[PDB]
RNA sequence: AGGGGAUCGAAGAUGAUCAGAUACCGUCGUAGUCUUAACCAUAAACUAUGCCGACUAGGGAUCGGGUGGUGUUUUUUUAAUGACCCACUCGGCACCUUACGAGAAAUCAAAGUCUUUGGGUUCUGGGGGGAGUAUGGUCGCAAGGCUGAAACUUAAAGGAAUUG
């Protein structure tokens, strides 16, 4: 059944990314949802996302623009060290200057870039680029 | 691609689709180039103008280049209401 | 030879197998 | 931004609804579910003539444009469509490839049919699809008089008219004609009209 | 590997079916796979109707039927010719002609 | 997917399809069974000293043919007499 | 069979592609026509030509081939397909009801009637 | 005495067109091979392989050979060749002539803050032909490039200095595992950067600018 | 074990072919084939394709249900109803085209969303033979089932397709 609402909404995004869609409807939401799509807002890679609200869990309809090559998660949820965050980049990111790792910290949910000036680790999340 | 003294590097920049946004490689045998006219007053349409599109070899063969063609056409003017942004 | 046949010799082969093995007390 | 003489003119509105153009076929094909306007009961779908006449001035305005406007070349393989290219190709530049294609006659330089075109136009892209084929593999446009039912595949922008009468397949010839000749070719006075007859590219018995 | 998707003989959702005899040799093959056939004759064929006819009381009653429904095997259906090996691109085919 | 588990805290299952799989290596299943100790002609060790019983010239396999000159010599610390095939040109008329 | 090969048939399919008009449906004529108006090294080759030529006459006075055309096909077929008759009112358009309905969504005034 | 045979053929015989650059930009076909003689003087081959493919006949086995051919200049274009031919001197001459024709161009990257020329790759690259999939990943300076010989020819000839070239299934045979490094030579374009976002005016097709250089004679 | 035992029919008997024919073909026929009460527990038990979930591509049929139609036929005057037609819809068994992708290929809308590798989870495989063997265990009236090596030997065995 449903395990990981995020993974799902991330495999629907590079789904329709792919097939070369312009916007995706994506169901459930939640609040790691709206947080991972903050962020790859920030940085670019996707356009704007309109919060459909029923009563249930809510809806995200993610007007996109190309430019998002690959979107994933990384499950389980790898508790990733200071020291650690430069393996997982390394083994999952294209080059090293731009996609980012995006970790779960107790700062919020952010990159890897933000992790590292903040100086504080956790659980990764994902991966954009 | 820059380097150190802010100098272009990266031989040649890629055409991107303007369906999609997609790069257009050199290979992309199917990538496609369409040049409308650019009407003056009263027909004529004055040669050396052109509104230049770039369709990709994936968006022609999946076989949206006629809606892709719509919409961008409809958004730069080229056509009134031909193309509806809710189907 | 055919798997089914072989499978039968080797069917056979341990029936003789146990009753030399019981006859042995 | 095309000024306020390029409407439908119901005249020539008058035309496609006579030669019986805004007819489809029964198959929807949902990428031209936009061109399709209404279901007409006892199972016909009706083709948006307005939508057919824009994008008709649309791939006139692909059609000028070309520097040498004989590098054009037209495909046709049906029979209804043989006299409307041939009048058409004499019309502008538009070399004719009437009847069978001769595949391999846009790569395989050393043909004798071998054109170099910019740009093709296919009158039914379903018995033309080797011609759409060629086209993919040597970087080509499309302008295709498709119906409904007909594969969108490799086609640039598509005139939806009928691929099911001689006088629809012959009118959107003569009026794709006449409108690439308007735009600038010499007709000046577009509000003038144009004096060649459709008879002219419709197909006798004979 | 596969010759046939239709794994020789539709089934496709069922698990069993009862099997039938072939006409020729009698070999209980599946009821899904035995090339079926229908056979709708005159019991007078025209090589004797006008015969009878000639020589019939009821003046131009009828002419009955026989009909049969043939089961055939595999093994005797390409032997007796009601079906061939066809070429591999012409097996997806399934119109009769 | 990938038929595995992937929870965070199956590293037990892991260990265990890891530990079961082993197995069916073929190389570490000797090595655990020893193999080189209980059954092999050498106690594991790299060389054995013989004592030569006699001189067999056994013939080649096919698509070869020829005669090999070995000697069957018998092992001083197991007592398993084994087939020690002889080198180079005329070794057999050096070895008595 | 006396079934004639590629070198007499594209020869003579050509030869009456550029002398249609000269050429004669008789036999003899065609012969002696080939004798004086090609390059061929044999009697027998030639009148294989010249018969295969004097046949391919007589179907073309009979009907057109598939096969090739002259100055003179090209002219008649040119001239057949020029004939215009007078285009396609009988008073208002013809039977039309959805797309009546489409027209006046579109605005014209169109002279149509009902169906 | 070479004479251009197509329209393109025809630019660049008449030198209105200079550059491959200009070509892959505007994803021309390259149907001739004299125009690249033209385009890229300077451009060495190297001859990967030659190998012996034999069809059986009614009485004999009839043998002829194929060559595996790669070229390229030194900077940043290469191509591909492979030819079946009765004779392994005209296999050669052809697969040359066929690398030629499918030249295509590699963008190197940096491994890092850039400074001085890129060496190396700009992302990880990946390519597979036929269960031969090669993989390609950037590398600092002076590290070289780490790969089986064929590949790191291949590279050599492309220009890229340091690749770290992970690799999977059957290499052995050596045509597949070129074409999979060619493949992924290709994908390198075929990657969208953050370099790459912006916007550009959609250059305007040196055949529709010279059309009249163009047309016939 | 008990009942019933028409048909067909292992074993067996016989006739022919054959060099022979303990087989194919032919006549006969025992256990069996059927049922009740108990055992077994394997099959090419097959979709050689684990179960749950999500998205990606068009098309037409069809089964069960549901919605709509100043639609068709029906009683006897046309309503109800039933069946059919049209549009859609939910769950099915499948099917047609493409290759967008996957694959070693055959081929697959799932064998796709896998080097741009991570949705959850169970079981199994590690070159061929020896070998599903020996042994020990455990279940079974028994046949057998489950569990299951090694010594030794070998450079191949194999899968998909091409030319003969
Ligand atoms: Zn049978």
């Amino acid at each position: 059944t449903r395990s990981s609402v995020l993974a799902d909404a991330l495999n629907a995004i590079n789904n329709a990314e792919k097939t070369g869609k312009r916007q995706v409807l994506i169901r459930p939401s939640s609040k790691v949802i709206i947080k991972f799509l903050q962020v790859m807002q920030k940085h670019g890679y996707i356009g704007e996302f309109e919060y459909i609200d029923d009563h249930r869990s809510g809806k995200i309809v993610v007007q996109l623009n190309g430019r998002l090559n690959k979107c994933g998660v990384i499950s389980p949820r790898f508790n990733v060290k200071i020291g650690d965050i430069e393996k997982w980049t390394a083994n999952l990111l294209p080059a090293r200057q731009f996609g980012y790792v995006i970790l779960t910290t107790s700062a919020g949910i952010m990159d890897h870039e933000e992790a590292r000036r903040k100086h504080v680790s956790g659980k990764i999340l994902g991966f954009v680029y | 691609m820059e380097n150190d003294k802010g100098q272009l590097v990266e031989l040649y920049v890629p055409r991107k689709c303007s369906a999609t946004n997609r790069i257009i490689k050199a290979d992309d045998h199917a990538s496609v180039q369409i040049n409308v006219a650019k009407v003056d007053e009263e027909g004529r349409a004055i040669p050396g103008e052109y509104v230049t599109y770039a369709l990709s070899g994936y968006v022609r063969s999946r076989g949206e280049s006629d809606d892709s063609l719509n919409r961008l056409a409809q958004n730069d003017g080229l056509l009134k209401n031909v193309w509806s942004y809710s189907r | 030879m055919r798997a089914k046949w072989r499978k039968k010799r080797t069917r056979r082969l341990k029936r003789k197998r146990r009753k030399v093995r019981a006859r042995s007390k | 931004s095309l000024p306020a003489t390029f409407d439908l003119t119901p005249e020539d509105a008058q035309l496609l609804l006579a030669a019986n153009t805004h007819l489809g076929a029964r198959n929807v094909q949902v990428h031209q579910e936009p061109y399709v306007f209404n279901a007409r009961p006892d199972g016909v779908h009706v083709i948006n003539v307005g939508k057919t006449w824009e994008k008709l001035v649309l791939a006139a305005r692909i059609i000028a444009a070309i520097p040498n406007p004989e590098d054009v070349v037209a495909i046709s393989s049906r029979t209804f469509g043989q006299r409307a290219v041939l009048k058409f190709a004499a019309h502008t530049g538009a070399t004719p490839i009437a009847g069978r294609f001769t595949p391999g006659s846009f790569t395989n330089y050393i043909t004798r049919s071998f054109k170099e075109p910019r740009l093709v136009i296919v009158t039914d892209p379903r018995s033309d699809a080797q011609a759409i084929k060629e086209a993919s593999y040597v970087n080509i446009p499309v302008i295709a008089l498709t119906d409904l039912d007909s594969p969108s595949e490799f086609v640039d922008v598509a005139i939806p008219c009928n691929n099911r009468g001689k006088h629809s397949i012959g009118l959107i010839w003569y009026l794709l004609a006449r409108e690439v000749l308007r735009l600038r070719g010499a007709l000046v006075d577009r509000t003038q009209p144009w004096s060649i007859m459709p008879d002219l590219y419709f197909y006798r018995d004979p | 590997p596969k010759k046939r998707a239709s794994n020789g003989r539709n089934k496709k959702g069922r698990g069993h079916v009862k099997p039938v005899r072939c006409v020729n040799c009698s070999k209980s093959i599946p009821k899904d796979k035995a090339i079926k056939r229908m056979a709708i004759r005159n019991i007078v064929e025209a090589a004797a109707v006008r015969d009878l006819s000639e020589a019939s009381v009821y003046p131009e009653y009828a002419l009955p039927k026989t009909y049969n429904k043939l089961h055939y095997c595999v093994s005797c259906a390409i032997h007796a010719r009601i079906v061939r090996v066809r070429s591999r691109e012409d097996r997806k085919n399934r119109a009769p002609p | 997917g990938k038929g595995k588990p992937r929870g965070l805290n199956s590293a037990r299952k892991l260990r265990v399809h890891r530990r079961n799989n082993r197995w069916a290596e073929n190389n570490y299943k000797k090595r655990l069974l020893g193999t080189a100790f209980k059954s092999s002609p050498f106690g594991g060790s790299s060389h054995a000293k013989g004592i030569v019983l006699e001189k067999l010239g056994i013939e080649s396999k096919q698509p070869n043919s020829a005669i090999r000159k070995c000697v069957r010599v018998q092992l001083i610390k197991n007592g398993k007499k084994v087939t020690a095939f002889v080198p180079n040109d005329g070794c057999l008329n050096f070895v008595d | 069979g006396r079934v004639r090969t590629k070198t007499v048939k594209r020869a003579s399919k050509a030869l009456i592609e550029r002398y249609y008009p000269k050429l004669t449906l008789d036999f003899q004529t065609n012969k002696r026509l080939c004798d004086e108006i090609a390059t061929i090294q044999s009697k027998r080759l030639r009148n294989k030509i010249a018969g295969y030529t004097t046949h391919l006459m007589k179907r073309i006075q009979k009907g057109p081939v598939r096969g090739i055309s002259f100055k003179l096909q090209e002219e008649e077929r040119e001239r057949k397909d020029q004939y215009v008759p007078e285009v396609s009112s009988n008073g208002v358009l013809n039977v039309d009801n959805q797309t009546s309905d489409l027209v006046k969504s579109l605005g014209l005034k169109l002279p149509l009637s009902v169906i | 005495g070479w004479v251009p045979v197509t329209k393109l053929g025809r630019l660049v015989k008449a030198g209105k067109i200079t550059t491959i650059e200009e070509i892959f930009l505007h994803s021309l076909p390259v149907k001739e091979f004299q125009i690249i003689d033209t385009l890229l003087p300077g451009l060495q081959d190297e001859v990967m392989n030659i190998k012996p493919v034999q069809k059986q006949t009614r009485a004999g086995q009839r043998t002829r050979f194929k060559a595996v051919v790669v070229v390229g200049d030194s900077n940043g274009h290469v191509g591909l060749g492979i030819k079946t031919a009765k004779e392994v001197a005209g296999a050669i001459r052809a697969g040359i002539i066929i690398a030629k024709l499918s030249v295509i161009p590699i963008r190197r990257g940096y491994w890092g803050t850039n400074l001085g020329q890129p060496h190396s790759l700009a992302t990880k690259t990946t390519g597979k032909c036929g269960s031969v999939t090669v993989r390609l990943i950037p590398a600092p300076r002076g590290s070289g490039i780490v790969a089986s010989p064929a590949v790191k020819k291949l590279l050599q000839l492309a220009g890229v200095e340091d690749v770290y070239t992970q690799s999977n299934g059957k290499t052995r045979t050596l045509e597949n595992t070129l074409k999979a490094a060619f493949v992924a030579i290709g994908n390198t374009y075929g990657f969208l950067t953050p370099n790459l976002w912006a916007e550009q005016p959609l250059p305007v097709s040196p055949l529709d600018i010279y059309s009249d250089e163009a047309s016939a004679q």
